[PDB]
């Protein structure tokens, strides 16, 4: 279980932006959460990834996310902070080659198209892998301020939030090869510019599941390997108690 | 001989907040005592205590909230916990640290009821935090923090507002200062329907302030709105 | 401690902009002043933070919306950055003085006279150059260099224990000298240009007063100024 | 210990070249800006590594390739020799600014307020002449002499805890808010002359801005950015 | 009196990269604290140290080798070690020390083999100190330092490069930067055809990293490569 | 407050041999060691004392003095002992101490016998002090400094040159230096006839050298004669 930045990422302080006594708990917390991931195929290129935004998921149920009494807790406080613990899964027999990065990417905005607001659930079901383009490895896709009429719109030609899709081991990360693992087992503390962010719009983390080595497999042998994932909070401090978020 | 002195690149600078004194013209001074004045103000802190009067649109604005007799499931006033809002401009909680930067603390909001002695009732003090849609309803009073004042032998409440915030200081002049909107919402429910006596006048008033909690701490001084002059 | 009283009011702020002299004075005339009395206006900063008209405490502020032709209009004086901070009645200091110039490459020089004396005003012939008695004195008449900046930190000088942010009394006897005190001040700067009058220019030289109030003390607890809502 | 990260950015570098102020400005009115508005465009300097717009924080970073005449041009800024180096994501310093003129023989000076405040913006007439009301403050508005630099250290006033060099939430609500902090910044800088609104001249007067991190602190390990292969 | 100072030559002179403070203007500011996040950066050698991808020409590179079944007398591939290669370009080793002067230490290409699990067989690993022509003969590639890497337990193989250099450190930024040519070459040779079960794909794929080894030092920040805005 | 100081008359001078440091721009260098190179010039006293070849006119000068099997009474050869005389201009003795102002010490003409093994002969070698005419006669040669060079096992003799001197050091640049002319002259004289064998060369040859005694003292640095590189 590849631990980031600590021994131990289940110990948390309280946040000190806070009076009152935040929600340690829920009615269960020593569940998992799975949710489907497209499946991975031939015709999937280097370095198509494919982006599960932590607390992203939980909301708009990313593949059957379902987030159970987390989701309808998330909803009933204003600051959240956990620290997730992810472990995808993917049946990797001996008759597969490749290599996905399964990371743990901190803040990034790789669920946004390069070309407006935020993803839908039918445009993830569309494209499948988000292809490595010029737009992500530049930043050129988080999005652009409306400046209005006034200003002239300049050429935006770079943003801070680019992937550099070749330096991605720097993250918590396991690489899931064809025949070490096939399975990862990721687990990261919180983090964020504040001891305590939002609720409802914050994404401090983010899974990743990028492709490094193409898949590939004899024909009639085993095709087309699915893959899962299991996101779970590790010891989350729910503040700012009210009615649920409209 | 001379001691080489190589002078920095901000020599002959007057800096205006320079933490450090100058050369004195006319020293040797006894100035007269001082002693007899008593309540020196150390600490501007000692006055954002002080509960002072809110102001609430009904330039001719009121300090109290008119209580009506129609019972209703809608607050019976609810203002924003923001200390640009303009309930909060004359108080000394608001127009001591508008002209700072940064605070942190509990608003402590102190009520109290200005209606005839043989009143009873109870009422439902809901704070929420910054949600995307203001509470209206009194179920959506009971599920954020809420505390039951009666008429009984309070009729004063101090409400300690909390802070909960994702940063350690906030915005002291900004609408928005947090994710998407203004920052909370106190609202004074009535929860049970109000009992006045006949021969005692309906409609009372509840008298509110504005104190600052004994945690609550300043930051950064700006340059003030010299619009109080005009 | 960034709301403490000794540590917020320590900071340079406007106080003035004042003309510089370029001969022999004539000191403004107390109120009531008649027309045609020829005098010298807007040269003298009395360095206090309450309002001032005509380099004399004024009982209030007042400036110019449409300013016509007809009468002298008066320089008019007020500490914004005080007051909106100045919730207290009472506040004894000693002052730093800090004198910009607004004009390019400006060699001037800022006299003083304390808290009741008065200035100096002719002129001796030295040399059959008309030098006025502002050059000399046992008061401290600092000299800047080309382009340089004058600094300075003046005692509480003044007859009062502390200066009245509010005062209510009368310092003479009534009918319009109530809320006016003599003696809160700490004195009254003014440019001159040091060289003799027949070297009088013809342009009109301003000069700008900072402030700095070193080791602040604040008395008796009062209000802050009236926000508008509109 | 060269690669030490409280070594490798504690070096002075450039951030942007802002125009000097000559009157009383008016601050960029936020997004979006419809045409029309009368407001002074990019003499304010948004303290921050991140890419800002129009002296405000930015998502991303856009320069002008074919700058045509229709539209207002916007200042955009970034700090290249701290990205291609910031393989992290949090980065908590205290400024050292440095404002190099780019005029030969300039008097200028340099006003700041914090992370969070806001440009006081108006006009107190002194003398009847047109003093703004950024010569005065309780915030830092150091003066340059006739040629000179102005230097000095601006602590992490922020309200965030740290900066994020990459952020990936939302500080408004959605739809074009994604990756947007609202709270990083040292807080904002701008030069003016230090003469009234009637001294306003007709050139147009740049200045330089730059920037030293003292103490610096790293968390986070992320990328670096991507360089092509042509 | 005075202390007599003689100035030094470099007076007034703002110096970027001085070792030393500056005056602080908006002191005592009590941060919010920052020991709730994890993994503080101290050193930037604790990225160069974290394996991270190459890049190969076959702007679409490839971080991976194709390994063709052909047995053949020539390096399967061979890139020079040079941190200005552009194999090096988006690593953390080459993207790190490209802005830097000088380097020292050992580069360590981790080797991935991505292929199936029932492969067998072996491969050379030569690393070539700079000869005047580069090694291409798997017997030209066994007289170099070498070391025979097994698809058996080892399907990853760290192969530490070695320092050898007239210098005690290296033009981090030089196609030559020694003697002849290309500072060596690291070389990926296969030494017994590779065994691949039917009904498992042929042509599999070796992975390769780049860290840099526990003696890895780096010197003399110089200013970066703007171009990765563009 | 500020330390008050006077800056002297050289207030930004660069002078060019202040004895004195400068502010560091690139700190924290740690520089390669040079422990492995061997023989470390600390003083350049360690190469006057080394003996180095003189020149003789008869730019095809010659290191060497011929020696005629003439017999006579007058001087083999007899230059004067003057550090500027053109039978030092490369040496090490007269090419370090030219570069300097004045000396102080004792030259040390090493001789070496460059003829046939079974040569057998006298030589006398006279320093004399500086007259008004150069001794030339045998007998005038005599009633100096002398010293009788026999060709036994002395086939190579050091004559120390005496340091006679009215001052504490010499003029090392000048014709003259003293009263009248010259400085001085040695002078190889030969005492007895010199019996070479037959068979074995006739006219053997004399090498001279010219190094500094151990005495020998350098001061005040010049600025050099740049002629050599035209």
């Amino acid at each position: 279980v590849l631990c980031a930045y600590v021994e131990d990422p289940t110990k948390s302080d309280p946040p000190s932006s806070s009076t009152d006594q935040p929600t340690t708990t829920f009615t269960a917390i020593d569940r998992w959460y799975t949710g489907r991931l497209n499946s991975w195929t031939k015709a999937v290129k280097t370095f198509s990834f494919q982006a599960v935004p932590l607390p992203g998921a939980f909301l708009s149920r990313q593949g059957g996310l379902n987030g159970g009494a987390f989701t309808a807790t998330l909803h009933r406080h204003f600051l959240m902070k956990c620290g997730w613990q992810v472990q995808v899964q993917c049946n990797l027999t001996q008759f597969h080659q490749g290599a996905l990065l399964v990371a743990m990417v901190p803040e990034t905005t790789l669920d946004v198209k390069p070309d407006g607001k935020a993803k839908s659930l039918q445009e993830l079901n569309e494209e499948q892998w988000v292809e490595m383009s010029d737009d992500y490895r530049t930043g050129k896709n988080m999005p652009f301020q409306s400046l209005g009429t006034y200003y002239r719109p300049p050429n935006w030609t770079w943003g801070p939030n680019f992937i550099n899709p070749y330096q991605v081991t720097v993250f918590p990360h396991q690489i899931l090869n064809a025949r070490t693992s096939t399975s990862v087992d990721i687990n990261v503390p919180y983090i964020g510019e504040t001891p305590t962010q939002s609720s409802e719009t914050q994404n401090s983390w983010t899974l990743l599941v990028m492709v490094l080595v193409p898949l590939d497999y004899k024909e009639g042998a085993t095709t087309d390997p699915e893959i899962t994932f299991s996101v779970r909070p590790t010891s989350p401090y729910f503040n700012g108690l009210r009615n649920r978020y409209t | 001989g001379p001691i080489p002195t190589a002078p920095r690149e901000n020599s002959l600078m007057f800096l205006s907040t320079t933490p450090d004194d100058t050369v004195p013209a006319y020293g040797n001074v006894r100035t007269p005592p001082v002693n007899y004045l008593p309540g020196e103000i150390t600490d501007l802190l000692q006055l954002a205590r002080i509960p002072t009067l809110m102001a609430f649109g009904r330039d001719a604005y009121v300090p109290y909230v008119a209580v009506p007799t129609q019972f209703d499931d809608k607050p019976l006033i609810s203002f924003p916990i923001t200390l640009s809002d303009p309930v909060y401009q004359n108080t000394l909680v608001g127009a001591i640290s508008s002209n700072f930067a940064n605070y942190r603390g509990c608003i402590q909001i102190t009520l109290t009821f200005c209606g005839p002695m043989m009143a009873r009732g109870k009422f439902l003090l809901s704070y929420s935090p910054p949600n995307g849609t203001q509470p209206q309803t009194l179920s959506e009073a009971m599920q954020c923090t809420y505390s039951i004042w009666d008429i009984g032998l309070n009729s004063s409440w101090t409400f300690v507002i909390p802070y909960i915030s994702p940063s350690d200081y906030r915005e002291t002049r900004a609408i928005t200062n947090s994710v998407y909107s203004a920052d909370g919402w106190f609202s004074l429910h009535k929860l049970t329907k109000i009992t006045l006596p006949p021969d005692c006048p309906q409609s009372p008033c509840i008298l509110f302030f504005a104190s600052a909690g004994e945690d609550y701490t300043l930051r950064l001084p700006v340059d003030c709105n010299p619009s109080y002059v005009f | 401690n960034h709301t403490n009283v000794k540590f917020l009011f320590d900071r340079s702020r406007l106080l003035n902009v004042i003309k510089v002299l370029e001969k022999d004075a004539v000191f403004p005339r107390p109120f009531p002043t008649a027309t045609g009395t020829q005098q010298d206006d807007g040269y003298f900063c009395l360095l206090t933070p309450r309002p001032t008209v005509a380099s004399r405490p004024a009982t209030r502020f007042g400036l110019y919306v449409s300013p016509s032709d007809s009468g002298v209009l008066a320089n008019t004086s007020l500490d914004f950055n005080f007051y909106s901070l100045a919730c207290f009645t009472y506040f004894r200091s000693d002052l730093e003085v800090t004198v910009v110039s607004l004009e390019p490459d400006l060699e001037f020089a800022v006299g003083w006279f304390p808290s009741g004396s008065e200035y100096q005003a002719s002129s001796f012939v030295y040399d059959q150059l008309h030098v006025p008695y502002h050059f000399t004195g046992r008061t401290p008449r600092a000299f800047a260099s080309k382009g340089g900046k004058v600094s300075f930190v003046l005692p509480w000088n003044s007859v009062s224990s502390v200066l009245p942010v509010r005062w209510g009394g009368a310092s003479k006897l009534s009918s319009a000298t109530r809320g006016l005190p003599a003696h809160a001040d700490w004195g009254t700067i003014y440019a001159f240009i040091p060289r003799p009058n027949e070297k009088k220019s013809t342009a009109v030289k301003h000069v700008a007063v900072y402030i700095r109030y070193k080791n602040a003390r604040a008395w008796c607890p009062s209000m802050l100024p009236f926000r508008s809502y509109k």
